[PDB]
Parts: structure tokens; sequence; C-alpha cells
């Protein structure tokens, strides 16, 4: 279907800037009244930022705050709408969406039919480091009824994302890979486990595969049982 | 792309006993306010030499004219009223973009609209030391053109004011108002 | 100041049955719906407050009472069930989310002492499972020799599963490994609607 394009994600040092923009086809943009940009902090709602009119590039904002902190522009020729955060901070670490109103009669309401996929934004001051990653292994050493539990904690990489599959993909079934978490050191951390027949290792082996492409850092784990 | 936009009408028609403001919804802060005058404030706009243009306003007639808007937007909003300059836009809406004896001025508005009025009438924060009339300052758009040899002079009556409202919450007890705007395709209906 | 109220904040259905979530404005105003998946931008549902958007089936609708404005899902299908939000010009709800009714299961617990190596490296961290349970709502304390502990735990929780409808939770004890080493016993207690009474699953250091 139709798209609004929206540019890269980010990671940016705090108090530094970042430019997030948005193009469209001249057929779309012409039909196109306002580009209103919306974000979304992680675990949180959807808060209005503000809008530029295509037209005469008049603008407004949800908050004091934004209007002195976020310049919003854009070019007719090039059909694309511009959105300039100065002096970031963690506050700001969000998901930024731009999202056209159609022109419209005054007492529709606002909406937005297009959207962009949305540009994640990170604002940290931690350097790119690759996941370290441990063996939590079948647990006591066996069992809660009949059936064992192992996995792979990845710890302490930034910034996400890290896959994280196993067998290469064989064994997709039983397998729980949770949302990462985000330590006091700037670090985030990552489980994933699986739950499978007991008496199945020594038949079988269980080998999480790590990706984090932010350090081209690849690692295959074997996990096994307790030596004792 | 002729963009129809402005800050002040001239020439315009005027409300016949009171200002109106008008919008297809005031709720929408991305709807248009227009603002019909009663009583229209004249401005006179000059060219004496090179480099040298601006715009003269009453300060009072002005002021004055002001405060009856605000009164009228506390129909809508029973607040503290605020004018302020726009936050960006291009030429048309950020500044007084007229036509003068030919020439292309435009005169930035920043002493036109940089008040607070508050719940009683009283308005302006502070007491005003100055007496004289509103200075606009103007520059000239080119366009290379040979130089004119004469005093430029005209003189239009401002007729009304288009403005956007802010939005959002963190704002205080204050609806602030600025020069923005949209295009003005159907706007004469009455 | 509120202008937008949106209720219930998790409705729960199987599917078939229909759904209504509100959003109760402070002021008249033509309300706006959005679909939201994780990872998705928003899908705008309804406009005005009844008309549909294009390509949107027929069993969304847009319903107003008053300053009670409602959307309705009539005979839900599977993809139906996800955030919903609407707005009211610059503002929105804070956004019901749907979610499949199963019945009541309780968590199973598994407990995971630290890596040998990562011990090496100067930091344990012991992992705590719970494994496949529904309703949601479920909690986690940590004890160490029978002091609950705070402050050191991280916890992060699935999504919906796509097929036994059950959710899974992993809570997380930090310790530097001078701390570990001075205590014994490490437990998680667990508490949740399906068990009768809390359950713990514990282990000591050395003991495999
Ligand atoms: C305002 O007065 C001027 C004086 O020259 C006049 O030209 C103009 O027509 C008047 N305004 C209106 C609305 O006619
Ligand atoms: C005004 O000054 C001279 C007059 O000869 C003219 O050539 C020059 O371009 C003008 N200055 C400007 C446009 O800044
Ligand atoms: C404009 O200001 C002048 C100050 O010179 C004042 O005399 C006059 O009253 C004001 N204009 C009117 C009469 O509205």
């Amino acid at each position: 279907q139709v798209q609004l394009v929206q540019s890269g994600s980010g990671v940016k040092k705090p108090g530094a800037s970042v430019r997030v923009s948005c193009w469209t086809s001249e057929d779309i943009f012409e039909r196109t009244e306002l580009i209103h940009w919306v974000r979304q902090a992680p675990g949180q709602g959807l808060e209005w930022i503000g809008w530029v009119k295509t037209v005469t590039g008049a603008v407004n904002f949800g908050s004091p705050d934004f209007r002195q902190r976020v310049s919003l522009t854009r070019d007719r020729d090039l059909f694309t709408a511009h959105m300039d955060i100065r002096g970031l901070t963690q506050g700001d670490t969000a998901t930024y969406f731009c999202a056209r109103q159609k022109f419209y009669t005054g007492g529709q309401g606002w909406y937005f039919d297009l959207w962009g996929r949305g540009t994640l934004i990170v604002v940290s001051s931690a350097s790119t480091k690759g996941p370290s990653v441990f063996p939590l292994a079948p647990s006591s050493k066996s069992t809660s009824g009949g059936t064992a539990a192992l996995g792979c904690l990845v710890k302490d990489y930034f910034p996400e994302p890290v896959t994280v599959s196993w067998n290469s993909g064989a064994l997709t079934s039983g397998v729980h890979t949770f949302p990462a978490v985000l330590q006091s050191s700037g670090l985030y951390s990552l489980s994933s486990v699986v739950t499978v027949p007991s008496s199945s290792l020594g038949t079988q082996t269980y080998i999480c595969n790590v990706n984090h492409k932010p350090s081209n850092t690849k690692v295959d784990k074997k996990v096994e049982p307790k030596s004792c | 792309k002729p963009v129809v936009s402005t800050q002040l009408l001239l020439n315009g028609s005027l409300a016949e006993k009171e200002i109106r403001i008008k919008s297809e919804d005031i709720s929408d802060n991305a709807k248009n306010i227009i603002v019909q005058l009663t009583k229209p404030v004249l401005i006179n706009c000059a060219r004496p030499s090179n480099n040298t243009q601006y715009c003269v306003v009453n300060r009072t007639q002005w002021n004055d004219t002001l405060g009856q808007v605000a009164i009228q937007l506390r129909k809508h909003w029973n607040t503290c009223i605020i004018f302020n300059e726009p936050s960006g836009g291009d030429l048309e809406i950020t500044t007084h973009s007229f036509n003068c004896g030919g020439e292309f001025f435009y005169c930035n508005t920043s002493d036109l609209f940089n008040s607070t009025w508050n719940i009683e009438g009283t308005a302006s924060i502070d007491g005003t030391e100055s007496n004289d009339d509103i200075t606009l300052p103007c520059r000239i758009k080119g366009s290379g053109a040979p130089p004119i040899q004469g005093v430029i002079r005209c003189q239009s009556n401002i007729t009304g004011i288009l403005l956007t409202r802010d939005g959002g919450s963190g704002s205080g007890t204050c609806e602030t108002f600025r020069p923005g705007g949209g295009d003005m395709r159907d706007n004469w209906r009455s | 100041e509120i202008v937008l109220t949106q209720s219930p904040g998790t409705l729960s259905l199987s599917p078939g049955e229909t759904a209504s979530l509100s959003c109760t404005a402070a002021s008249y105003g033509h309300m706006t719906w959005y679909q939201k998946k994780p990872g998705q931008p928003p899908k705008l549902l309804i406009f005005a407050t009844s008309k549909r958007a294009s390509g949107i089936p027929d069993r969304f609708s847009g319903s107003q009472f008053g300053k009670q404005y409602t959307l309705t899902i009539t005979r839900m299908e599977p993809e139906d069930f996800a955030r919903y939000y609407c707005q009211q010009l610059e503002f929105f709800g804070q956004g019901t989310r749907l979610e499949i009714r199963r019945t009541v299961a309780a968590p199973s617990v598994f407990i995971f002492p630290p890596s040998d190596e990562q011990l090496k490296s100067g930091t344990a961290s012991v992992v705590c499972l719970l494994n496949n349970f529904y309703p949601r709502e479920a909690k986690v304390q940590w004890k160490v020799d029978n002091a609950l502990q705070s402050g050191n735990s991280q916890e992060s929780v699935t999504e919906q599963d796509s097929k036994d409808s059950t959710y899974s939770l992993s809570s997380t004890l930090t310790l530097s490994k001078a701390d570990y080493e001075k205590h014994k016993v490490y437990a998680c207690e667990v508490t949740h609607q399906g068990l009768s009474s809390p359950v713990t699953k514990s282990f000591n250091r050395g003991e495999c």
C-alpha cells in the first residue's frame, strides 16, 4: 500500500541533537494538509509532539518543552517533513512516528490515515559493547514435573537488538525469549529459555544461537546439565 | 504555488458593531482563527532613503485593539490571553509581507504581538515607559532591481488578524495566540 | 488536566464474543480510534465518530452517547487482539488492550544458579522462571538466608502465547561475586492466582 517513508534510526549521546525525516510521493504530499509527529516511549502511550503545515510551513506543539527544543520544517519540492530535536535527554528515548492529515473541514477531528514505519531513537551515554552469553543449565538439576527448563542469559550489551534462536531454528516450540531489560550500568540484558522433555537430554543437544549485529558478535552456546 | 496566508489583513471588510472571531472549529488548534476588527487600525509604511524602511502604527490604538480582541477570545476560553510571535514558518506568516507602491516589503511584527492580558481586563504586566507609536523595521526584496530615487509611501487600514492557538498542556493557565496560518481557501461566508 | 479517559485498561475475551472499548471525553468532540500492534505503526480504524477508515472490516464500529465515545468489535477474529487508542484532537487516551481469555493456570517455577564462568568475571546472576501461567498478574519475591531482597531484581514478561494463551516471566537477582559467597540459601517465592499457597524454589551454593 501507500507509505510515508521515514529516515533511519540512531543512537545519540545525551545533549546531542537529531534529525528525523519523512518523505513521500508528490501525489500524496499534495493531498496532505499537515504532517504530525507522534512519539511513543517504551511501555507507554502515544504522545503528540507537533505539526507542520505543508502549504505555509506553520507549526504548533504539544508542550512548551517541545516548542523550545523541537523544530518542524518542510520542503514542498521534495515532499518532505523534517523534525529536529536538540538537547536530547533520556526522556526522549522513544519511537518517533510521522503521520498524515488529509485536508479536512473543521470539526472532523484529527485523523491520521498514513503513518511511517517509525524511527527508534536511543539516548544513552554507553558505548557499543558485545554481550557475554552465560548458559542456564538444567536447574534442580531436574526437575519440575517430568520436564526440564534450560536457556541462555545474554548479559551486558548495547545497544539493542540481539536475536536468539535455538538449534539454528529447528527448535521453535517451547521457546520463550524475553523482553530485554535496561540495567543501571546503561547496558541491556536478555533471557531466553525453553522447556523440554527431561528425558530428552543425553539424546538431544541444545544450542542457543545469539547474534548481536552492532558488535558483529555472533555466538552459538551449548547448554548441558551440571557436571556434579 | 501562490501562498494565500498572512499575519495582518489589510483593507478588507469590517464587522459591524463588535470584533468577530471566526474558525471552522475553535477547539481545533490546527484550524485558523480569523479576527475581523470593527474599527480599523491605520498603518503607514514608507521608504525615506536606501536601506531604510519601516512601518508605523499608533501604539495606543493598537494595544486598545488587542484588548478588545482578547475579550472576544475570552468568550471561548475564559482566562488570561497571550499574544506571541510565531515559532516558525515561511515569510508570509512570519512577517508582515506586503506591497508598497510597487516594492515588496517585509517587516517583523515582534512588537505587535508581545503582551499578556490577565483575567481582569488590566492586562499588560509592566506599566509602559514608551509613549510613541510603534515602529516596525522592514526590508525589501531585491531583485537586483534598479534603484528608485523617490520616497516610497503607502497607506493601508488594518482590517483583521490571522491566528493559530498553542496546543498541548504544560502551557499553564493561559491560552497563547500567534499570527501563524494555513492557506485561506473557503473563508468568506457569513 | 484530563481530557480523555479510556477504559477498561485490559479486557479479556474469546474470539466470537464482542468487545466494546469506551473513551470518555471532558468536551464534546469527534473521536478517532486506532489499532496498534507492537513493532507496527497505528492503524486508523474510525474517524468522525462513526466513519470507517478505508479497507477496514464491517465489524468495527464507532458509537457515541453524551461525552462517552465507544468502539465496538462485533465478531472478534484472532487479529483483533491488540492495543486500541482513541484520539480527540491532539490528545490520546491511555489505551485499552485486548487479551484472550482462558482458564486460570498456575505457573511452573524454575530457579537457575549463576554460571561457572560468569562467576569468574566477578558478577553473579540468579534467574527465576515462571512458566506458562494465566492470568498475567504474578508476583516474585527474592529471599536470601530468608531476608527479602530489594533493588536487585530485574523483571520481564513475554506476550500472550500464540496457542495456549499463557504468559511467562523471568526475574533476575544480580549480586557482586563477594556478596554472593557470604550467604548460603537462595530462593524465589512466587505468588499467583493459581497457587493456593505461595510457591518457593531454592538452592544453596556448592551443592548441585
Ligand atoms: C482605509 O482607509 C484608506 C485610506 O486611504 C482607504 O484607502 C481604505 O479603503 C480604507 N479601508 C477600507 C476597508 O476601505
Ligand atoms: C542600497 O545602496 C546602493 C545605492 O546605490 C545600492 O546599490 C545597494 O544595492 C543598496 N543596498 C542593499 C540592497 O543592501
Ligand atoms: C496614539 O499614540 C499617540 C501618542 O503620540 C496618542 O496621542 C494617541 O492618543 C494615540 N492614538 C489614538 C488617539 O488612538
